[PDB]
């Protein structure tokens, strides 16, 4: 018998805080092609 | 039970009042037409 | 320069983020009376006796339901149509039982969007606006008030009104079918036309303006992005859409004027639910629709069944097992 | 409002830190997880 | 006692009180500004423009 | 009374005047008839209190905690007719008629709902002497009813003498040879007849209006819903008032 | 411990009405 | 260009911006103690408090 | 009795999807600082 708050522990930990750290990923890399002015900016 | 039922009263009558001396105060002259 | 002048020069004033305006005096104290009683009610409130036999219908998230399940109950048939506020009932225990928030709530509620009706049309005058916007949503104020107010009027009880919920709708909507025969109705099947043509001409309209805009994006942006906000040139060629309603049924049927195009969109929905809102009204003082059972026989005499004494049973079954255990006596009269 | 804040900096975060946090949070996830299954 | 036939629900006499201050208090502050105007002043349109 | 008497119906109504019992005036003695029957006996409790664990400094002994009844004005019995016979020793009551059941619901610290029939069918008074006076004393038995007819339908739609006696919308647990007998207690709906025992005080009495009245306590068990839980002992106090002929 | 999940998707469905009224992109002309 | 860690330092130079801060620190405190509160209730029971 | 796996299709129901779109959001933003060319480009 495991407890069945673990699930929501775990894979939560696992998701919301590694979905953050590729949202700073995307946004530098965004701010990077912005100011490149070719093809991409927009 | 008679300490809320004068909480009410007060303050139905206070927007109640609001409401039937705000049409009384010239409001149709109240328009983007003039004044 | 007097402080009522400085006070009505800014309730007044469209120059506030939301217009709050005359009706806004008693619609904003009303609603978020309505509301904040409805959220604590909806999640903790304990079992309310509705049918006034004492057993006590749960209807709240904390006394185990869900959304779906889950309803602000009406009041009690012991209560019936008595006005049952706080301050009349010797404790909140005697009120959360009696089905006391569902008083508080729907009170509160119909004063409120009848001012939020008012609130539409003040500030069209403030605005320059011709006025009529508040005339049209009359007819969602003309339905709110048929169930929960006029409906349980002529029906005598709080306790036969519209249960807060989401299961507590299709009770209401079918022992309402059983006891008043709703979809024989003419008026329950002139809103039905109401909201399939509302959603038709919707629908209808909707595409013949997204066919026809005018080239002013490229084909990697959105589509939205060819009209800029308080433009004054046209965003669609309404001559190219006219002559293709124009041959998809025929000449005649298309309207070339874009403003009795556009009033026709507020008038097919909104009369439709001004005459269905008069319907549960009319049934809400057991004028039932149609009964056309045992209407058709033989020469002999013995009953030959239609889709009227099929739909007959359908509405004995519900008849028989509304309310299994508040009736005693052999015709339900309420 | 009042005036645009002239505080206003950008984040940064290169591909060689996502990798470091990524790893960071599985290797706790599968540390931890054991314990909290119990 | 809810079915008694009583004027605005008003049961007992300390409810009066508080009508007669809510209707007074708002009156006073419009007889300021709309208060003691000139009671004598037409005019020939259908909307009036006069003052503040 | 006879104030009572003088008013109109449009006048007690809305007004909870009606629930309350009479107050009889002045103390004497009055002696019943060998044909003498009561006419109008009222019961109508003040005070409610269910047997509970309470949570005292250190210990939990069984003490009663009051409660607030929440069925709004609907407690008092009324019109309660019977011949009062007079046997030798004492004088006894037999109720035979009358308005003797007036279901109520009272709640408990906690939020727990209790219902309750509070009734006096068939009740044998029985007290000291043979005439009514101030010092006067009686009491006895009665039957409490189930609080239900078992014709009554479950959320399910199961009674004792209708409805269906399964799980209706569960139609898996009639599969084996063991059926649905693990859940047969809510299936098997039983009616319930207990006992209850009432002690009245006279304490004040016309003789020249035939009227008395006074002081009681009664004790009972709450119901159990047809055998769904453990009920409760229910104890009441209140005042009573009966007109002797 | 099920009805606390129905609570937060209510609740945070209000956030999200709160903050599309107050904090929307003010549609400008020019 | 600042880091991940140092994400929060624009409000060093900026006294307005630093009690929203500080205030929205205090509006997630004070809404934990109100929804732990109320979590507790759900849970406890007072049958027996010995 | 409530299905255990439940809670991780709901607050994976809500959670993937809806940090998903405020990322399309973040690099929006990050384009437009991207391009604006100041104090935030970098
Ligand atoms: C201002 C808006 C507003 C309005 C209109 C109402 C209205 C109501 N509330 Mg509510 N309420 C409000 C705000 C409001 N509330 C707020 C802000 C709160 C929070 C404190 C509450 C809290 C609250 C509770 C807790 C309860 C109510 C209840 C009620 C109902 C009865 C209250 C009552 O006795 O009214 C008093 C009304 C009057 C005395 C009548 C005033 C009407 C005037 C006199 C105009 C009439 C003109 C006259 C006819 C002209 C005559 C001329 C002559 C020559 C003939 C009623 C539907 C109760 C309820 O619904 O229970 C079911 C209840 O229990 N309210
Ligand atoms: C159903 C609500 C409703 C709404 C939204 C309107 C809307 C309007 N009315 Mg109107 N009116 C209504 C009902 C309503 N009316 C009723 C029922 C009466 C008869 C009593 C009137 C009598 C009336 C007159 C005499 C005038 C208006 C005017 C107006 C316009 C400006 C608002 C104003 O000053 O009126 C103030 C608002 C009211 C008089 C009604 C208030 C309705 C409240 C908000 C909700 C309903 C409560 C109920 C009727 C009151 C019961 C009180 C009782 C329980 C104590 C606006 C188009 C004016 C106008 O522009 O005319 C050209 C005007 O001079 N109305
Ligand atoms: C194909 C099937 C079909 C269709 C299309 C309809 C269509 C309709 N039926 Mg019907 N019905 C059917 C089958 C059908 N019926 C059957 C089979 C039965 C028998 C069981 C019934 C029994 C039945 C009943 C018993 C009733 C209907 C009603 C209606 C009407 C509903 C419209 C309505 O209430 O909106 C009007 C809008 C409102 C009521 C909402 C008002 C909301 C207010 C304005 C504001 C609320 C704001 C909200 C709280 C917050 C906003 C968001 C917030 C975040 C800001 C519509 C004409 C109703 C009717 O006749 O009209 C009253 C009705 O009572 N039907
Ligand atoms: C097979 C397709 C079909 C068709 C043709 C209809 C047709 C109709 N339904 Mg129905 N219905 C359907 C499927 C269909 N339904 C389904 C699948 C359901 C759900 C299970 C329902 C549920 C339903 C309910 C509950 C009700 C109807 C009603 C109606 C009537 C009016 C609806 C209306 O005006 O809508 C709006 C659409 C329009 C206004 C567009 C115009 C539609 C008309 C009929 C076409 C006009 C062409 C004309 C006859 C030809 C001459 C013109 C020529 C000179 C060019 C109409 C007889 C209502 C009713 O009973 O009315 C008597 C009603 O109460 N229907
Ligand atoms: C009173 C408390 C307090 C306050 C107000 C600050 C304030 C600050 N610190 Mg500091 N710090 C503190 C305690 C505090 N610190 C403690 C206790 C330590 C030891 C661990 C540190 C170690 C530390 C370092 C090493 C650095 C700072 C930095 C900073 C600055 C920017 C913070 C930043 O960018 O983080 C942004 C953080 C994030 C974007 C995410 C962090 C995610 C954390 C690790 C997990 C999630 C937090 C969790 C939900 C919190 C639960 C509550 C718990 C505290 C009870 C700012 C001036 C930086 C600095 O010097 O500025 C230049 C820096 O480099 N701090
Ligand atoms: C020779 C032999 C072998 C012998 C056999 C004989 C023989 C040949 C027989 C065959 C004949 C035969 C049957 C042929 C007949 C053909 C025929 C008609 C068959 C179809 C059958 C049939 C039932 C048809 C009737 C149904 C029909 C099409 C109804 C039309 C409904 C109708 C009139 C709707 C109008 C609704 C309306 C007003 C819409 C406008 C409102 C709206 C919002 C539109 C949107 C909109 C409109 C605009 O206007 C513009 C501008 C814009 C912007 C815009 O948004
Ligand atoms: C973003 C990430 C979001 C996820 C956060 C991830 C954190 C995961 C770790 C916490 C979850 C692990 C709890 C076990 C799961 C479980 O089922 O528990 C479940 C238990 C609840 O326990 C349940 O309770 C129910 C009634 O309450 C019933 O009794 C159940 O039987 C019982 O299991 O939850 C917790 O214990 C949650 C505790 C979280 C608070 C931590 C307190 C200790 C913190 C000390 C801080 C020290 C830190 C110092 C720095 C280091
Ligand atoms: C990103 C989001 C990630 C989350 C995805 C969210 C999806 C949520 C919906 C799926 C989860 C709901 C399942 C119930 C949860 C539960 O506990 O189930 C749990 C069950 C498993 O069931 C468990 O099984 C165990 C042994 O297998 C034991 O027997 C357990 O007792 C039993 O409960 O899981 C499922 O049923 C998962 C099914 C998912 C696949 C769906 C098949 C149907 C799809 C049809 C597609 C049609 C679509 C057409 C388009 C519309
Ligand atoms: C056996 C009995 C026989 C029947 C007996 C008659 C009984 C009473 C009939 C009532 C007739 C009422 C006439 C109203 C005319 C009018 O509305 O004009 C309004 C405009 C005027 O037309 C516009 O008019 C303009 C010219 S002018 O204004 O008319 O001069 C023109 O510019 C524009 O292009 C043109 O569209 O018309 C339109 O915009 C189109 C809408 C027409 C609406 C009439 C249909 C009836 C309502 C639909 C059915 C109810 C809906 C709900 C159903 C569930
Ligand atoms: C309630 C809300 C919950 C909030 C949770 C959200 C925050 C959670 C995530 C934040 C922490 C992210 C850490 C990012 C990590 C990060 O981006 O690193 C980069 C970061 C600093 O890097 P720089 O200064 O080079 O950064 C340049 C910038 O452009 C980007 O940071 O390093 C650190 O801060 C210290 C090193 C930690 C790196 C981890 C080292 C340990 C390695 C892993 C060990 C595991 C393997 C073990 C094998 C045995
Ligand atoms: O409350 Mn609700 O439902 Ca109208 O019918 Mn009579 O009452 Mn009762 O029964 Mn059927
Ligand atoms: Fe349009």
């Amino acid at each position: 018998e495991v407890q069945f708050g673990a699930y929501l522990a775990v894979l939560l930990g696992t998701f919301l805080p590694a979905l953050f750290l590729v949202n700073l990923f995307i946004q530098t890399e965004a701010r990077k092609a912005g100011k490149a002015g070719g093809q991409d900016s927009d | 039970m008679l300490t809320l039922k004068i909480l009410v009263y007060t303050t139905v009558i206070f927007f109640v009042s609001l409401f039937i001396f705000g049409f009384l105060s010239s409001d149709p002259s109240r328009n983007p037409n003039r004044k | 320069v007097s402080l009522w002048e400085r006070f009505c020069a800014w309730i007044t004033s469209t120059e506030n983020r939301l217009y709050i305006g005359w009706f806004g005096c008693l619609m904003f104290p009303t609603l978020l009376t309505a509301t904040s009683c409805f959220i604590i009610a909806f999640i903790a409130a304990p079992p309310v006796d509705i049918d006034g036999i004492r057993e006590p219908v749960a209807g709240s998230l904390l006394y185990g339901n869900n959304i779906i399940s889950g309803a602000v109950v009406p009041s009690s048939n012991a209560i019936g149509m008595h006005f049952y506020p706080i301050w009349e009932a010797a404790s909140i225990d005697e009120w959360l039982y009696n089905g006391g928030p569902y008083q508080l709530i729907v009170l509160h509620f119909l004063l409120g969007v009848s001012a939020y009706m008012g609130r539409e049309w003040e500030l069209s005058y403030r605005l320059g606006m011709r006025p009529w916007i508040f005339v049209a949503f009359s007819a969602p104020v003309a339905a709110a008030s048929a169930v929960f107010l006029v409906y349980p009027i002529g029906q005598g009880s709080f306790s036969d009104g519209m249960p807060l919920g989401i299961s507590g709708t299709f009770n209401f909507m079918l022992v309402f079918q059983a006891e008043h025969n709703i979809l024989m109705h003419p008026f329950h099947m002139a809103g039905v036309a109401g909201v399939f043509g509302g959603s038709l001409f919707s629908a209808m309209h909707g595409s013949l303006v997204t066919s026809s805009l005018i080239r002013e994006t490229t084909e990697n942006e959105s589509t939205n992005y060819g009209y800029k906000f308080g433009q004054e040139e046209e965003t669609y060629n309404i001559v190219a859409a006219h002559g293709y309603f124009g041959r998809l049924i025929f000449q005649y049927a298309s309207f070339n004027n874009s403003r009795a195009l556009h009033f026709f969109l507020a008038l097919w929905p909104v009369v439709g639910i001004w005459i269905t809102s008069m319907g549960i009204s009319t049934m809400a003082f057991n004028l039932n629709g149609f009964n056309f059972n045992q209407s058709v026989v033989d020469s002999q005499g013995r009953v030959i069944n239609t889709w009227a004494d099929i739909l007959n049973r359908a509405n004995l079954g519900i008849e028989v097992m509304h309310e299994r255990n508040a009736h005693n006596f052999p015709l339900d009269l309420a | 409002m009042t005036g645009p804040n002239p505080n206003k900096q950008a984040v940064e975060l290169n591909r060689t830190s996502l990798y470091w946090g990524l790893l960071l949070i599985f290797v706790l996830a599968v540390l931890f997880s054991s314990y909290f299954f119990n | 006692t809810e079915g008694t036939n009583e004027w605005f629900g008003v049961d007992d006499l300390r409810l009066l009180a508080v009508l007669f201050l809510g209707h007074w208090a708002i009156l006073s502050l419009w007889l300021g500004s709309y208060g003691d105007s000139n009671e004598d002043e037409d005019f020939f349109g259908e909307i009036d423009y006069s003052a503040r | 009374k006879s104030q009572i008497n003088e008013l109109s119906y449009l006048q007690v109504k809305g007004t909870g005047l009606a629930n309350r019992c009479a107050e009889v005036v002045g103390e004497d003695s009055i002696k019943p008839k060998p044909g003498a029957k009561l006419v109008d006996m009222c019961i109508e409790p003040k005070a409610w209190a269910v047997e509970e664990e309470v949570g005292k400094a250190g210990k939990t002994e069984k003490k009663f905690v009051n409660s607030k009844v929440m069925t709004r004005q609907t407690y008092t019995l009324d019109a309660i007719e019977g011949p009062i016979t007079v046997d030798g020793g004492k004088i006894t009551f037999n109720e035979k008629e009358g308005i003797d059941y007036a279901a109520t619901t009272v709640q408990l610290p906690g939020g727990e709902r209790v219902p309750f029939l509070f009734t006096v069918k068939d009740l044998v008074a029985k007290g000291n002497g043979d005439t009514f006076k101030p010092g006067f004393q009686m009491g006895g038995d009665f039957n409490t009813p189930s609080y239900r007819t078992g014709l009554f339908l479950d959320p399910k739609g199961r009674g004792g003498t209708t409805g269906y006696d399964m799980a209706v919308a569960l139609p898996a647990l009639q599969l084996g040879e063991e059926g649905d007998a693990e859940l047969f207690g809510e299936n098997n709906k039983v009616f319930d007849i207990t006992q209850g025992r009432i002690e009245m005080e006279v304490n004040k009495v016309n003789a020249e209006d035939s009227e008395i009245g006074g002081v009681f306590v009664a004790t009972q068990l709450s119901d159990t819903d047809m055998g769904s839980k453990t009920p409760k002992k229910v104890l009441t106090k209140g005042i009573f008032y009966a007109k002797v002929d | 411990m099920e009805a606390l999940v129905y609570t937060f998707l209510l609740i945070g469905t209000l956030m999200v009405i709160f903050f599309a009224v107050f904090f929307r992109e003010t549609p400008r002309i020019l | 260009a600042l880091p991940w860690y140092r994400v929060h330092t624009v409000v060093l130079n900026d006294p307005g911006r630093l009690i929203a801060v500080h205030l929205m620190h205090t509006a997630l405190v004070a809404g934990w103690a109100g929804s732990m509160a109320l979590y507790e209730l759900a849970v406890f029971d007072p049958s027996d408090p010995v």
